[PDB]
């Protein structure tokens, strides 16, 4: 770099010079001026960059000239940047910069047979790579980075080229992603404490064509295009479009996006749009191809994404974990014997890679009512497949596995086990709060079925057996709001607005949370976990008590402040009538905007129209009305219960699942003490340990390998050591008995 | 078989101008940095149109565009009062360049439908248009969203290219 | 693998565990014959993985020795195909961890018989004339980089003495691009100054007099390019080092006086002329014989060849008085 | 179709005796980081040998590499004899490897040209190889650059070979 770097762009000029006089105007006539120009001078002390990149830029992105001078200008632009010509400090070195990689992403030239063409797209995404991984690149837009994604993820996943350009556009692909996500790793969290509603739209980002060859933008990248990145790669494995991508595309979506989340780890949860794009449609995407797929590569990809999320983000994705775990327990129990052996793998690889899986899975699911069992459903699993009956008909490698997970699960409650003074263990008195509800998950489980076939039995119900603290209406409206997972909603919708309960609706409205947030958001948040019922009036009551806790809950102030505001506050004041409108308005919006039946739609004009009157007899201000209707054209509303039978099921599933429980956001293990952890053990072994025990004498009787004999031997010593710990009579008798025999 | 050049500083809606002439839209274009070039078919002859950025650093990429031009479209921007006198610096540098000599120059000043738009004879005057000598002058103010003017000053062109011949 | 997987199953980190164990599996199915190309193009990509998210790291055991091996490895990677599209395919997985690899600290932590061997399979794949064009241009662009960054690093280590008489007595011709047999202070140390030299005598092994016929046009400029960016990169301190500009000095000098004079080709000449102005331009205080005998034989050149040649001269010595 | 399984620690010598079988010549051997195969053949019978080296990282795959082997030779550098207990628990370990039982640990103690070379007796007496559970034991001492015991061990070798059949 000691060297003059005015030599170094008049020798550039000059070759390129030459060699357009030899294969052959404006261009050479601008390398004529810009030698004279820089010859005339000795240092770049007050020259802008882009001046002296200028026509080699023309060269790169005119799609008038030959795929030789195209390739000469890219070797001059790679030369001067692997020389640092443009400099931290040279005039204009951003604008240099920016200029550069936009003359890249557009390049265009008319060129020879396909060797020439590769060669020269070879050298736009290595440039591309150089400037990116470099400093200069972190000083490039949003804009300008999603332009060189689009670029390379086009030119990865495009059919009519060489593999070795598509191997190159993904090798520069993988460090790209590694370099957003490696940003996003350090820049900030935005309003930790502030809720956000779900309203962005995921069908807004699509790849475009390969033409290449034959805060907001405008400012360095930081968000903003980290967002659009995961919409496009969930675009690329999206349910919506199997048919317009191929298999090696999605592929190719799904190692990206796994790269990024090792790349980022534990920090997406403080950014809630990037959480959202993994938790509702990226995860509705892997179950879809888990559950829908015969390619084995395509179902790998699949599960490592799947294993890779569970390991990292688990603790905010337990209800997709549940519902995941719950299909492939179907699927395994029930499809040729290699997808059986895929999924049992890919899966394997959880109980070893996680603190104490089952024990962890059992203290979240299988003791949290309204939840389906999952630990003691996986290991019965693990136990029926273990059996060589199971290995007839299936893969030959599933009955090693499942026999490893097992003997893994005794190895860890024995591992609980090592320093905890049975004695003193025995000493405790009062059992945990949280088994002695699990203890009745039957019974609840039956008020529930009560309560959706008619409301008239199952509070009864659901008074008399526990579950609720008092027949009064704070309770039961306390009931409905937090337990709700497995309750009907259609039934909650009917029940809540029968006129007799005007006081329990009264104060369910009351109990949610709607301060700061505009209308838009509150009926979001208000029909997120309540079905509207049919009749008119019955939508009327349901309504005008949201609309009177919406007033309550925003005590406004005398400023009212119209139009010139972006804020969503002390802007708007709707004192109560006004309120009801707009909601009544919102609503019927919904429909006309997603109602795929109804030709053309309701736009803003007149929309705006039958409005005006109602916030104190004037017009809702600019800002709000647009507002409103772009968060109504985008992300139509979320409702619970869509409809359940035949035709169109996973969407339905997908819906009231997990994407009620995603429109509003905002481990245990470490938290609890050595006894408690052996509390659950005692549990799960309970309920579980004969099951292992019988399998594991069937699985060693059965062999002939002296390893096997010796692994299952020591479990079941550990079995008995368990056995002998917790008091479990019954199994250590039946395990001592066996051997002896 | 005529170069028509469009140049002007930036942010005077060279690009709308010409894809305005081209296809009679509004296009919301972003800050060209290179050149675009399209053709135009208003009459029975086809004239090829040339349009350069209008940044600090491509100026002189324009001073290289000028061989065999048969007509100049001198666009200005109707505001930033403070800019007058750069681009008039510009101008009489186009001006004197000894190869635009023998062409015809018009300006459109497509900023006129805006609020605080300068007078097209107070433009001209404090430009010095008046100083031009042996060349065709002549301005036509327009509005690029609108339109109007710009087929007046294409007219005019075009005109003055037949009486070339 | 599996014994790997038995060994790390359960482990919150890496602590005791040696990363040569780590790496061992995939280095060895790696470097193997009678692997097939997608087995060993899944192991490079596995190498990929652990390389970008950085997992053999400072406070890693034996760094240093894994990722020495892990070059080793990849400086004999050798497999068996069917088509030649996968052949290409990997050895571009090859081409590029190595570019990662010695772009980065741990590349600088490297050895100097191991830098050596990373320049002469990168030279092998660039300079031969059975790969495809898309590999060998990328095998060209690693080795300019590789290139900067060996010169980058010359351009940290103090000369070893300031005072002390240098005498010529090592010899040039000691080094010979090896045959390409990929596919179908001493050594043992952080690489310094011998790896320079041994890379600099390649360099003019390539462009030579007396290994005219042994290389084809593309190799001889794909040479003085090296030599050209070797030069721009390190400046006007190649001067301190006595064996360096010795090299600079008597043989490439010769061997570009021996490429002006008795050369008909134009982009060989082209090239010659781009380093010998670059020289000048450069160090032109401590070489002015060799200027004085290159600029007389060019003026001879000039008064006495279809005179393509002599404009290429005049175009290229023009750069001169400018 | 024979199967020799060439084991010992960093620096006995392993790659030197290999070079010594196949080509009779000393040559220059870098340390090995993975495996050399070299089947061979002595007098009727092929010699498929597999060598494998130290480096104190690679002994879980020595494990590994143990499959439908007859042959086992433990070269132990007779140099350095603090590191003679490392071998001789390596050997005790691979000898308890359920898939070598009817091997034949057979031992060179090479580097008998080093000063301070221990004595053979003195060495097998350290590997307490007469714990042996009557498998082999063929302690020969031999040298790598000159050949004074490797025929010894190579006749030793194969004459149990051919004993087994
Ligand atoms: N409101 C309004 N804006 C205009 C009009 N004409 C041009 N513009 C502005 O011009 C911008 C478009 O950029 P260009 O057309 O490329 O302007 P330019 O003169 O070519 O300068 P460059 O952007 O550097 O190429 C728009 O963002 C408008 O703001 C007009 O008639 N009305
Ligand atoms: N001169 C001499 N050297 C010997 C003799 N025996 C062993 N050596 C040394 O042993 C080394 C043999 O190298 P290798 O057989 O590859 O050692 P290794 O067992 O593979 O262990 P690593 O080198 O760490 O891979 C030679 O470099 C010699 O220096 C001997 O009898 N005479």
């Amino acid at each position: 770099v000691t060297v003059d770097p005015v030599t170094i762009i008049i020798k550039e000029c000059i070759n390129l010079s030459t060699a357009m006089r030899k294969y052959s105007d404006p261009f050479l006539s601008g390398f004529i001026q810009l030698r004279l120009m820089l010859n005339k001078l000795k240092n770049l002390d007050n020259i802008d960059s882009l001046t002296i990149l200028q026509p080699f830029l023309l060269i790169v992105s005119t799609s008038s000239i030959s795929g030789y001078i195209t390739s000469l200008a890219l070797d001059s632009l790679q030369k001067f940047f692997t020389l640092n010509i443009i400099n931290e400090s040279s005039q204009n070195y951003i604008g240099a910069h920016r200029a550069t990689v936009n003359a890249l992403t557009h390049c265009r030239f008319e060129g020879s047979q396909q060797l020439s063409d590769d060669s020269v797209l070879l050298k736009v995404v290595f440039l591309l790579r150089s400037i990116v991984d470099s400093p200069y690149g972190d000083l490039l837009s949003n804009s300008i980075i999603y332009d060189v994604l689009q670029t390379i993820l086009s030119l990865a996943c495009n059919n009519r080229r060489s593999e070795v350009l598509r191997n190159a556009a993904q090798s520069t692909m993988i460090a790209v992603t590694v370099k957003i996500f490696s940003k996003l790793k350090t820049i900030e969290p935005v309003n930790v404490n502030q809720i956000y509603i779900n309203d962005e739209s995921y069908t807004n980002d699509v790849l475009k064509a390969d033409t290449i060859g034959t805060a907001y933008a405008d400012d360095n990248y930081g968000l903003p295009v980290v967002r659009q990145y995961l919409n496009l790669l969930l675009s690329l494995i999206a349910p919506e479009n199997e048919l317009k991508h191929s298999y090696s595309t999605r592929i190719f979506g799904l190692e990206l996006i796994q790269t990024a989340l090792e790349i980022s780890g534990d920090r997406l949860q403080l950014y809630p749009r990037l959480f959202t794009l993994i938790s509702d449609p990226i995860f509705k995407s892997i179950l879809f191809i888990i559950q829908n797929t015969t390619k084995l590569s395509l179902l790998q990809a699949t599960l490592q994404l799947f294993t890779t999320l569970v390991v990292i983000l688990g603790n905010n994705l337990q209800l997709q974990i549940e519902l995941t775990l719950t299909r492939i327990f179907s699927i395994l129990l029930d499809k040729p014997s290699i997808i059986k052996e895929l999924l049992i793998e890919q899966i394997s690889i959880l109980w070893t890679r996680s603190p104490s899986f089952f024990t962890s899975t059992f203290i979240n699911f299988d003791c949290n009512l309204d939840r389906a069992d999952v630990s003691i459903n996986f290991l019965k699993a693990l136990t029926k497949l273990a059996l060589p009956e199971s290995a007839l008909t299936t893969t030959e490698s599933v009955p090693p596995i499942c026999l490893e997970g097992l003997v893994s699960l005794v190895d860890d409650m024995f591992d609980h086990m090592k320093d905890i003074d049975r004695e003193e263990f025995g000493r405790q008195k009062n059992e945990m709060e949280i088994l002695k509800k699990r203890d009745r998950k039957t019974e609840f489980i039956e008020c529930t079925n009560a309560f959706n076939e008619k409301p008239k039995k199952g509070i009864p119900m659901l008074i008399e057996k526990g579950f609720i603290a008092s027949d009064s209406d704070k309770d039961i409206a306390e009931f409905l709001f937090n337990n709700n997972n497995r309750m009907n909603k259609k039934t909650i919708g009917l029940l809540l607005c029968h006129p007799d309960k005007v006081s329990l609706l009264n104060e369910y409205i009351r109990l949610f949370d709607f301060s700061g947030l505009r209308v838009d958001e509150a009926i979001r948040i208000l029909l997120t976990k309540f079905r509207l019922p049919g009749e008119s009036q019955q939508i009327e009551r349901i309504i005008e008590a949201f609309s009177s806790a919406y007033c309550e809950n925003q005590d406004y102030d005398p400023s009212k402040i119209s139009d010139n505001a972006e804020d969503d506050i002390s802007t708007v004041q709707p004192d109560a009538d006004s309120v009801f409108i707009l909601s009544y308005s919102i609503i019927m919006l919904n429909t006309d905007l997603h109602n795929p039946q109804v030709k053309e739609h309701m736009s803003f004009e007149d929309y705006s129209g039958n409005l005006k009157g109602c916030c104190n007899h004037k017009d809702f201000p600019f800002w709000y009305l647009d507002r409103i209707y772009c968060s109504i054209r985008d992300k139509e509303i979320v409702m619970p219960e869509e409809h359940h039978g035949n035709e169109k099921w996973f969407e339905d599933a997908w819906n009231n699942l997990i994407s009620s429980t995603t429109v509003i956001t905002e481990s245990v293990m470490d938290k609890l003490t050595p006894l408690e952890l052996l509390n659950f053990d005692r549990a799960i072994f309970k309920q579980v340990g004969p099951s292992i025990v019988s399998t594991l004498f069937n699985i060693y009787v059965v062999a002939s390998d002296d390893h096997i004999s010796t692994r299952m031997i020591t479990s079941l010593d550990k079995c008995s050591y368990i056995s002998a710990f917790f008091d479990f009579k019954d199994l250590f008798n039946d395990i001592l008995n066996s051997i002896a025999k | 078989e005529l170069r028509i050049l469009i140049l002007g500083l930036d942010g005077a809606g060279k690009t709308t101008i010409l894809y305005r002439l081209q296809i009679g839209e509004v296009v919301t274009t972003k800050p060209t940095i290179g050149f675009n070039v399209e053709t135009l078919s208003y009459k029975n002859l086809k004239l090829n149109v040339w349009d350069l950025g209008g940044l600090t650093s491509i100026r002189p990429y324009w001073r290289c565009y000028y061989a065999d031009t048969a007509a100049v479209i001198f666009v200005v921007d109707s505001t930033d009062k403070d800019r007058m006198s750069t681009a008039s610096k510009e101008l009489h540098l186009m001006l004197q360049e000894e190869e635009l000599q023998d062409a015809a120059l018009l300006v459109f000043a497509n900023k006129q439908d805006q609020p605080g738009a300068l007078s097209a004879s107070e433009v001209s005057k404090e430009l010095n248009l008046v100083e031009l000598k042996d060349r065709s002058w002549s301005i036509v103010a327009s509005s690029a969203i609108k339109g109007e003017g710009i087929t007046e000053g294409l007219d005019w062109l075009i005109d003055v290219i037949k009486e070339e011949q």
